[PDB]
C-alpha cells in the first residue's frame, strides 16, 4: 500500500494583511478582526450571512 | 499588538428527516390529524386455524376460531426552543436602523429562524429517537426469541 | 449543538449555544553565523 510516486504540492507561503481599513482597530483598540472590511458589509445588510 | 479574531466558523449541522433514515423501513409512517382524540388502536386478526384429526382412539381436537386483537401504544414527543424576549423585541423596537440596529434586528430574524428550523430537526430526530425506543421496548432479547 | 428531545416526563435540554475560542501558541527561530574581521577585511580590503 506504499507507494511513492508524486504529490501536487504548494509552494509559496500564504498570505495574511492588515487592511487600511484593519490597520486602524490595531491603533484605535488593538485588535484585529479576519476580514473586518467584510464583516462591515454585512452590518448594513442582513448581519448574521 | 494585535487580539487577531480569525473567523468565527459556524457549525451547520447535518439535517436529517424519520424516512430519510433507514429506519423508515421498520415503521409504516401514518398521517392521522384527528389522532389526538383517539384512545387504543386496536387491530383485529382474525385467524383460521389449520385441522387434522385422525386415527382410531385419538381424541380429535374440534375445529377452533382464533380471533387475537393488539392495541396500540402512546408515546408523544415534545421539544422547547427558547427565544428571548429581548430577541423578540427587536422585531418591535426598531431604533435608528443605521450602525447599530440592522445588526441586531437581522440577527434576531436569523436567531429566530435558526431555533424554528432547529427545532424542526428536533422534531424529526425525536421521532428517529422514540420510534427506535418503541422497537427497543416491544422486542425481546434474542435468545428468549 | 444538535437540538433533540423526547418522550412523556424526560427531561428535555433546552437549546444550548456553543462557543469555543482557540488561541496562537508561538516559537522564534534564530541561527547566529559568524563571519571573522579577516574574513570581513578581505571583502573590502582589494589588495595590490
Amino acid at each position: 500500500s506504499i507507494r511513492r510516486t508524486g504529490v501536487k504540492t504548494p509552494a509559496s507561503y500564504g498570505k495574511f494583511v492588515l487592511s487600511k481599513e484593519n490597520a486602524v482597530t490595531a491603533i484605535a483598540h488593538h485588535a484585529i478582526m479576519a476580514d473586518f472590511s467584510q464583516h462591515a458589509d454585512r452590518i448594513q445588510q442582513s448581519s448574521q450571512k | 499588538s494585535f487580539e487577531a479574531i480569525f473567523g468565527t466558523y459556524c457549525n451547520k449541522i447535518e439535517w436529517v428527516t424519520f424516512l430519510g433514515t433507514a429506519l423508515a423501513t421498520a415503521a409504516h409512517a401514518i398521517m392521522f390529524h384527528d389522532l389526538n382524540k383517539m384512545t387504543t388502536g386496536k387491530m383485529l386478526f382474525y385467524i383460521q386455524v389449520p385441522r387434522v384429526a385422525t386415527g382410531a382412539g385419538i381424541p380429535t381436537s374440534r375445529q377452533t376460531t382464533v380471533m387475537v386483537s393488539k392495541y396500540s401504544e402512546k408515546s408523544p414527543i415534545t421539544i422547547p426552543f427558547e427565544i428571548s424576549a429581548a430577541c423578540l423585541t427587536h422585531l418591535k423596537e426598531t431604533f435608528e436602523d443605521t450602525l447599530l440596529d440592522k445588526l441586531l434586528n437581522a440577527d434576531a430574524v436569523n436567531t429566530v429562524l435558526r431555533a424554528v428550523k432547529n427545532t424542526a430537526d428536533a422534531m424529526e430526530r425525536g421521532l428517529i429517537d422514540t420510534f427506535l425506543r418503541v422497537l427497543l421496548r416491544h422486542a425481546p432479547p434474542c435468545f428468549v426469541l
